[PDB]
Formats: C-alpha cells, structure tokens, sequence
C-alpha cells in the first residue's frame, strides 16, 4: 500500500507541473493575438487608402 | 494508508479535470490565431495590388 502511495503523489507533482506550465503557454498567446490584431487593422486602413 | 490513498485518488481525478479544462482554452485560441494571420496575409496582398 505504501508503494501505491509513492506512485500517487509523484503523479500528483507531475500533473501539477503540467497544469502550471499550460497556463503560461496560454497567457503568452493573448498578448501575441492583441498585437497581431492591431497590426491587421493597420494594414486594412493601408489598403482602403 | 488505505484511507488517505483513497483521498489522493479523488484528488488526482480533480487535478486531471483541471488540466484538461486548462488545455482546451489554449487549443482553441491557437485556431483563432491561425485564422488571424491568414487574414493579415490577404489584406496586405490586396494593399500591394
């Protein structure tokens, strides 16, 4: 039962690491999207002119 | 040991849902970006034309 224990909390640390890293990889995308969207509006006005 | 491994099992299941729900948002916003820069391509090309 102690073997089963150790397997369980090592899997818990690994899962928490993955969940922590995923949100950072997510939050970079928001500022990247905002910047590229501003550039897209800029190019649209260029073309209309 | 049996009692608190059952506790750790339900904690692991909760962590698994949290990780999956976190990954879904990133995999959706990626598709949003993929549409965005292609729109940027076509607007820029129309501008040179």
């Amino acid at each position: 039962d102690e073997e089963k224990m150790e397997i369980q909390e090592i899997q818990l640390k690994e899962a928490k690491h993955i969940a922590e890293d995923a949100d950072r990889k997510y939050e970079e995308v928001a500022r990247k999207l905002v910047i590229i969207e501003s550039d897209l509006e800029r190019a649209e006005e260029r073309a209309e002119l | 040991d049996e009692e608190k491994m059952e506790l750790q099992e339900i904690q692991l299941k909760e962590a698994k849902h949290i990780a999956e729900e976190a990954d879904r948002k990133y995999e959706e916003v990626a598709r949003k970006l993929v549409i965005i820069e292609g729109d940027l391509e076509r607007t820029e090309e129309r501008a040179e034309l």
